[PDB]
């Protein structure tokens, strides 16, 4: 019996057991109502110093394959869960769960209570926690290392994720039949987007090529100077994890390409960073939006769309500067979900048009990029 | 826009009797409709021939119609109503093909009656197989290997090209009806003949085969701004080749990896704009090829089905009600989600932390000669649904739902049987309804997953599931009840495991077990059913119970509260009667002051509706579940008259555990569940009953008989429906079915009655207040005492009874309530020979004549009941008087027969109806010819009629024959009929037997030659003679009686009009004074 358990900031504790890594874990612990798509959560940078619990049970069925990765590697701090399938039966799979978790040496419980774990979350809103898996875990240690915790309120986690040397993508998104495919040739790409990495997904990236575009990644830190260098056709904000707030940077450079006519888009943080560019307000929300289930209403053509959400953090809407219009709202809190440039062809998307895992329903807004892109062509 | 302004009026199509394919499912759609609607400030109409729904309480609709549902007298409700739009997607097929026809026969443009939901071409558009098929490859979905076929030489065609086995699916058609799987050229024949016959478009659809593959389902909802969502998806536990209401099946999809739902959520939506669906929800199911993924669509449907009640039971999403909605140009984000307390729109996809699991109900017992194996035609009559955090607590909790004596995995065959890995063999190789058992029987005996998987095609994701709980069986058998620690137990809990699997297994009483939880503080605890993953927030009290840390029943201290145990899966013999008087207790109760909580696991009830009761416990009908929330939630008292069988066999096993058990006594009910003890009080009573004798063993029953005298019937202690009776007629006869009579006995003794021939049936309903007694109804049966009342067609009031001979039974009624201490309902049965009154039986609770009695005399009996249960009398309630309409009221049933062709179609003491209609008319022939339509009898008011009748009845034969002639029909007749008919000077025209010659009756049946048939039998062999004239008279769908009583019947319906006159229930009652 190889036990773990997880304890909460507010000295809550939940014992199970031990499907990962071996040793401790500590985040900012969230919970996602995705009933599919666990290993692209997994895989995804914004998750990155947090601990992710999932809502339905059942976690691991169909196993794990690479096609799913949405990154080189696993985010997510720990991952909680309340059932590891026996066995995962399905076609793709190349290696069971834990055997994943383990290898990406992640902490990882099962045998808990998360419906008791989701409404607490729910109702007092996000906490840090610990998990500790192995021999006799301390109860005590745990609650210790969680209230440690500095929490990412404040904390930039874009720098900390993004690449080290800029890089070219050309790849463009999976099919049933083909599978992941070739990497295209830079001369079969019409548009060439320049895209900041503050810890990007790599469906976003596909799906770009997926449209015709080059690109060419850099990092967090890029100079917009160093970028405009470039003659990029449209430039784009990924998404990231930790507090948009304090990436003073690439606040200041996407000031810099707003006072250009390029085209602009920007993702979840990318649309953080660009209402903070815009001189809007950011703030932390109680507990977030994490699911695969999110009506968001494009209020132009009060049209409902299901989406894909993982954000704990949104921009004010009554500190929205004039230059900046709403253009999406969620229908579950009315939160802010996107806005366009008045003046500029500079928008962005609080959740995620590329979804992975998740509907497809925002997809289009990619091409309204491709139209704002192809227009600055013309131009 | 909002809400229409153009339409103020909606006639909402029902489904009529339940059937095998098309049953309770609907009511609750229906239901949820007109609820919907008029919340919504619209004028509802709505027809419906089915007594026992609630639909059709006057109280529920502006007009409610208890009509056949024919096109015709459609016709005269619209022409009577002038309803702006009608809503035809809540009924099944038969609404949807009845839609179809109105507007086919002009009477929708006639009365200028909007169709709204769906439209007539996006309803063909899927409804129609062809259509379909060349819309799928239009949007580039795949679709299986196939070929349309008008005829046999068609469909003969196609076959020689897709090749064996191949799947036939007829347009036009559900529950698999007229379809199945040609393994070979002989049964592709048969099944296509059938299909073409019963296609409303006399349309197949061939498929090649895909048998194996996964089989998945998915429900949509589409709003007119065209917003969509996917409110379910649902994993089939059973392969394609089984029917998904034949199948075990699971929320959400289990298998599918993120891409690939994507893949079949696209596939769905696009499939519903293809097909032109903009206001509603429907289905779309797909196949999937394990191997790779790969995805064909099966089918469309443009209307509710059976999975969006249980894929609305699953996740609390109000699939008809928001459907009903968005019919009147509602959209989804303007809609509310109900159980978030209203918090968010309506316009989103569910999430759930939970497991639910459907298993169907069988009930193949009841039809011997039949094939038992299941395939794409239904065969099942019920469902039963359960809700736990895993799977495996969902599947057993399901199992013990189920109410076919099942703890969870009990044991098919024996460890010690040299044979048994063969008999598990097949029943792996090929599904029976007792599969599952099996394949949990198979890891007992040395088979692997792997081996399993092979035979049955189900995913090992399910396998090893099972072989994990049969492991840990094994483990309890080996450590036993000292074994059964604290943290073993738990574990053991936590997998679904029921205090009475475990029970057997210790080898001790489940009492134990419990005690030992006890000891321990092991019980579960209660979440709550949400929409959302616990996202948001509920103030609705919809749980379900499992072992955890966390417990949401937050149980009120507030005030008194009345439980009302629910039935459990619709069963033949048990159906939505039972429902309804769940519903109207809590009705009645809720509106009294009292808190209600409902204890229900049927999916496709009204009771398991949250809106229903003050509390949903969504949990199986067990002594240990209802123990469970006994304890915390202390009620005032519990009902277990009005769900059938079930909660009458807990009631002493509950009132022993301290449930304050409300209305008649559990000593009482055993009284009356007994047969010795009945006997005893008809006895106590100087009452009459017929020459009888109690018995425990053959021998004895054997010596018994002897004395009783043949021939004689069978009855079994503690059952309803008559299961496992039988009429015997000689010692061999006895041998043969005694030991099945005591195995359904409950360790109560079997009856020896002697058979009263000649005999009227009669069955009375009435309440016992312990002052008073109040007679609801007397109904006269048509088909005399040996054809099992559930079975009978009935009339209210009596029709030819005496006045005289009436007021005997009110009085022996009366003395029965009283002795019996009965407190609430009672349903008593006699029978009339000789001017003489016999005692057949008492049942000590709400009878499935209830609701047909009700909507008869105008008084909610149910209400009633269940108030003077709860403490108020009839006095009290001001009910005291016995109500005698104006009108005639005919019950007659719909029977299954159709669906088991290799069973003989004959009727019996054993109860086989799955259905009921209601005839409402100025006389008794008028309401006669009303349920006989409306039960969707074939018959002809002309043409030529065949005589085949028994000794006994050629007396009255003359008469009947007489009154065709009369009517203008020709006769034909068997040899001794033709010849008794002679002696009176009719000379019906000679008909040869099957031995006899050419043509044949046969011969002259299947040929179209008759429009009538009269047949009557006696005797086990002479039955087995006449066999081939049922059934080929049923295969070639002409109207036939098997009773003469039926036959008179059916002669006086000659004499009127079912579609001359229609009145609202609202307008019956109200001719009460
Ligand atoms: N190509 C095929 N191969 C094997 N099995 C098949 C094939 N096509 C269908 N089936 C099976 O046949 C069943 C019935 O098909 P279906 O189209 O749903 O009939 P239906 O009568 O229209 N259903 P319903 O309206 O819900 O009562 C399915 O549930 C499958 O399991
Ligand atoms: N002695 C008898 N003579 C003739 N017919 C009889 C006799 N006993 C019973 N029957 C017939 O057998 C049927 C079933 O007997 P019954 O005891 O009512 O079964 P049951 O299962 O308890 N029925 P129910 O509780 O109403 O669903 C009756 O409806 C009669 O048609
Ligand atoms: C579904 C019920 N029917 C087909 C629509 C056959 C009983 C109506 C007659
Ligand atoms: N109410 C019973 C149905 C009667 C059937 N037509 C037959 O006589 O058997
Ligand atoms: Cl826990
Ligand atoms: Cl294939
Ligand atoms: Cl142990
Ligand atoms: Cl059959
Ligand atoms: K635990
Ligand atoms: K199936
Ligand atoms: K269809
Ligand atoms: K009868
Ligand atoms: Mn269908
Ligand atoms: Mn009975
Ligand atoms: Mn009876």
């Amino acid at each position: 019996i190889k036990s773990a358990l997880l304890v909460l900031e507010d000295g809550t504790q939940f014992h199970g057991r031990a499907i990962g890594a071996t040793g401790s874990a500590v985040g900012e612990v969230v919970f996602n109502t995705s009933m599919t798509g666990y290993q692209e959560i997994l895989t995804d940078p914004s998750y990155s110093r947090q601990i992710v619990t999932l809502t339905y049970p059942h976690i691991g069925n169909v196993g794990t394959n690479d096609a799913d990765e949405e990154s080189s590697q696993v985010h997510a701090q720990g991952l909680v869960i309340r059932d590891l399938p026996l066995i995962a039966s399905n076609f793709r799979n190349t290696e069971d769960l834990s055997s994943y978790l383990k290898r990406h040496n992640i902490v990882a419980i099962a045998d808990i209570d998360t419906r008791k774990l989701t409404r607490l979350l729910r109702e007092k809103g996000a906490q840090n926690g610990c998990i500790i898996a192995g021999d006799n875990p301390d109860a005590a240690l745990a609650l210790e290392k969680a209230r440690a915790f500095p929490g990412l309120n404040g904390m930039d986690l874009a720098k900390e994720v993004t690449t080290a040397e800029a890089y070219s993508w050309t790849q463009g998104s999976w099919t049933l039949t083909g599978g992941l495919p070739q990497a295209k040739k830079e001369d079969e790409l019409p548009f060439h987007v320049v895209a900041y990495d503050f810890g990007a997904k790599r469906n976003i990236l596909r799906m770009l090529v997926d449209r015709g575009c080059r690109l060419t990644i850099v990092p967090a830190q890029t100079s917009a100077e160093d970028v405009l260098k470039m003659n990029p056709d449209g430039i784009f904000l990924s998404n990231g994890p930790g507090d948009p707030a304090p990436c003073d940077y690439a606040i200041t450079a996407i000031q810099k390409f707003l006072e250009t006519d390029i085209p602009v888009f920007g993702i979840c943080l990318g649309h953080q960073l660009l209402a903070l560019a815009s001189g809007a307000k950011t703030v932390k929300m109680k507990f977030g939006h994490h699911g695969g289930n999110h009506p968001v209403k494009d209020v132009e053509k009060n049209v409902v769309m299901i989406t894909a959400q993982n954000h704990g953090f949104a921009v004010d809407e009554a500190t929205l500067p004039a230059n900046l219009r709403v253009t999406h709202k969620s229908l579950f809190d009315g939160t802010l979900q996107g806005i366009h440039r008045t003046d500029k062809p500079a928008f962005s998307f609080q959740g995620h048009p590329e979804a992975s895992p998740g509907p497809h329903d925002a997809a289009p807004l990619f091409d309204h990029f491709i139209e704002l892109i192809e227009q600055y062509r013309k131009t | 826009m909002p809400k229409r302004t153009d339409i103020k009026s909606i006639l909402i199509l029902g489904a009529g009797p339940i059937v095998i394919g098309q049953a309770c499912e609907f009511d609750y759609s229906g239901a949820q409709a007109c609820k919907a609607l008029r919340e919504e400030g619209y004028r509802v109409i709505l027809v419906n021939s089915n007594p026992a729904t609630i639909m059709t309480d006057p109280e529920m609709a502006d007009a409610t119609y208890i009509e056949p549902i024919h096109w015709e007298v459609v016709r005269k409700i619209i022409e009577k109503e002038r309803p702006d739009a009608v809503l035809p997607t809540m009924g099944g097929q038969t609404a949807l093909n009845c839609a179809l026809e109105l507007e086919r026969q002009g009477v929708l443009e006639e009365f200028g009656v909007t169709m709204i939901g769906a439209t007539a071409d996006a309803i063909d558009k899927a409804e129609d197989r062809r259509r379909f098929d060349v819309a799928m490859k239009k949007i580039g979905l795949e679709t299986a290997r196939s070929g349309i076929a008008h005829t046999m030489e068609e469909a003969l065609a196609v076959a020689a090209d897709v090749g064996f086995p191949c799947i036939i699916r007829p347009s036009f058609t559900m529950g698999g009806s007229g379809g199945g799987i040609a393994y070979n050229r002989e049964e592709f024949e048969e099944i296509c003949a059938r299909g073409l016959d019963l296609s409303p478009t006399k349309e197949l659809l061939i498929d090649e085969s895909l048998i194996g593959w996964k089989e998945y389902e998915m429900e949509v909802v589409r709003d007119k701004n065209d917003n969509c969502i996917i409110v379910c998806s649902i994993e089939n536990f059973d392969a394609m080749g089984i029917h998904t209401g034949d199948s075990i099946t699971v929320a959400p999809a289990q298998t599918l990896t993120d891409k690939e739902y994507q893949i079949m959520r696209n596939a769905s939506m696009a499939v519903l704009r293809e097909i032109g669906v903009e206001t509603g929800g429907s289905n779309v199911q797909f196949a999937v090829n394990p191997k790779n993924g790969r995805l064909i669509v099966i089918e469309m449907n443009p209307r509710v089905s059976r999975s969006s009640a249980l894929a609305s039971k699953a996740t609390g999403f109000p699939i008809a009600k928001v459907a009903a909605k968005l019919a009147v140009g509602y959209t989804l984000d303007e809609l509310m989600n109900d159980i978030t307390g209203g918090r968010t729109p309506a316009s989103f996809e569910p999430s759930i932390d939970y497991v639910v699991t459907k298993i169907p109900r069988f009930n193949f017992e009841k039809f011997a000669g039949a094939n038992d194996r299941l395939t794409t035609q239904m065969k099942s009559v019920g469902e039963v649904m359960a809700i736990g955090r895993t799977q495996q607590e969902s599947l057993q909790k399901a199992l013990r739902g189920l109410e076919v004596g099942a703890t969870g995995f009990d044991p098919k065959v024996s460890l010690d049987d040299p044979e048994a890995l063969t008999k598990i063999r097949r029943e792996l190789k090929d599904a029976g309804a007792d599969r599952i058992w099996y394949i949990a029987d198979a890891f007992r005996a040395g088979l692997s997953v792997d081996g399993v998987f092979n035979l049955t095609n189900i995913d090992r994701w399910f396998l090893v599931q099972i072989e994990e709980l049969v492991r840990l069986e094994e483990k309890v058998a080996e450590v036993g009840i000292t074994g059964l620690n604290a943290d073993f137990l738990r574990q053991l809990k936590r997998k679904g495991f029921a205090d009475a699997r475990l029970a057997k297994l210790a080898g001790v009483r489940e009492a134990e077990i419990r005690k030992l939880r006890d000891q321990y503080d092991l019980h579960p605890v209660y979440k709550r059913v949400d929409t959302c993953a616990a996202e948001f927030a509920t103030d609705t009290a919809y749980m379900y119970s499992t072992y955890e840390e966390e417990c949401e029943a937050n149980p009120s201290t507030d005030r008194e509260k009345i439980m009302v145990l629910g039935g459990g899966p619709n069963r033949i013999g048990q159906g939505i009667e039972f429902d309804y008087c769940c519903v109207h207790a809590s009705l009645a109760l809720r509106e009294d002051g009292y808190e209600t909580i409902m204890v229900n696991c049927n999916p496709e009830t009204v009771s398991t509706d949250y809106d229903t009761s003050d509390r949903l416990y969504f949990e199986p009908v067990t002594l240990e579940d209802v123990l469970e929330i006994v304890r915390i939630e202390k009620p005032k008292g519990v009902i277990v008259q009005y769900g059938g069988q079930t909660p009458l066999k807990l009631a002493r096993a509950l009132e022993a555990a301290g449930v304050p058990v409300i209305g008649t006594s559990p000593d009482a009910i055993d009284r009356a569940e007994d047969r010795e003890r009945f006997q005893h009080a008809v006895e106590r009573l100087k009452l009459k009953q017929p020459a009888n004798a109690t018995v425990t063993a053959i021998e004895m029953a054997v010596e018994k008989a002897k004395e009783i005298g043949y021939p004689l019937v069978v009855r079994p202690s503690y059952v309803l429906g008559g299961r496992a009776m039988e009429i015997v007629y000689d010692e061999a006869d006895l041998r043969r079915y005694f030991q099945t009579a005591v195995s359904v006995s409950n360790d109560a003794p079997v009856l020896l009655d002697h058979f009263l021939d000649d005999a009227v049936e009669v069955d009375v309903d009435a309440i016992c207040d312990g002052e008073m007694v109040l007679i609801g109804g007397i109904m006269e049966h048509i088909e005399q005492a040996g054809v099992h009342s559930g079975d009978s067609a009935c009339s209210l009031p009596a029709y030819t009874l005496s006045q005289e001979i009436q007021d005997v039974m009110r009085q022996q009624v009366q003395k029965l309530a009283f002795e019996l201490q009965v407190r609430g309902l009672m349903n008593v049965q006699f029978a009339v020979k000789n001017n003489e009154v016999y005692l057949i039986e008492v049942n000590p609770r709400a009878a499935r004549t209830v609701p047909f009695v009700s909507k008869a005399t105008g008084v909610p009996l149910a209400k009633v009941a269940a108030r003077v249960m709860a403490g108020k009398s009839l006095a009290e309630q001001g009910v005291t008087k016995e109500v005698i309409p104006p009108y005639y009221s005919v019950k007659e049933v719909v029977l299954p027969f159709n669906k088991f062709p290799g069973v003989d179609p004959l009727l019996g003491p054993e109860m086989r109806s799955t259905g009921e209609v209601m005839g409402v008319g100025r006389t008794f022939a008028e309401a006669f010819a009303k349920a006989q339509l409306g039960s969707n009898s074939t018959m002809k008011k002309h043409g030529r009629a065949l005589l085949s009748v028994r000794e006994g009845d050629k007396e009255r034969v003359v008469d009947l024959a007489a009154k065709l002639l009369k009517q203008g029909f020709e006769l034909d007749a068997t040899h001794g009929t033709a010849i008794v008919l002679g002696e009176a000077g009719i000379n019906p025209r000679l008909v040869n037997k099957v031995h006899e010659g050419r043509p044949h009756i046969q011969d002259r049946i299947k040929n179209g030659e008759y429009t009538y048939i009269i047949n009557t039998t006696s005797g086990r062999r002479a039955i087995e003679d006449s066999r081939v004239i049922r059934r080929s008279a049923l295969q070639y769908k002409v109207h036939y009686d098997t009773t003469l009583n039926g036959g008179f019947a059916t002669a006086m319906a000659l004499n009127a009009d079912a579609t001359e006159k229609v009145i609202s229930v609202q307008e019956m009652h109200a001719q009460i004074k």
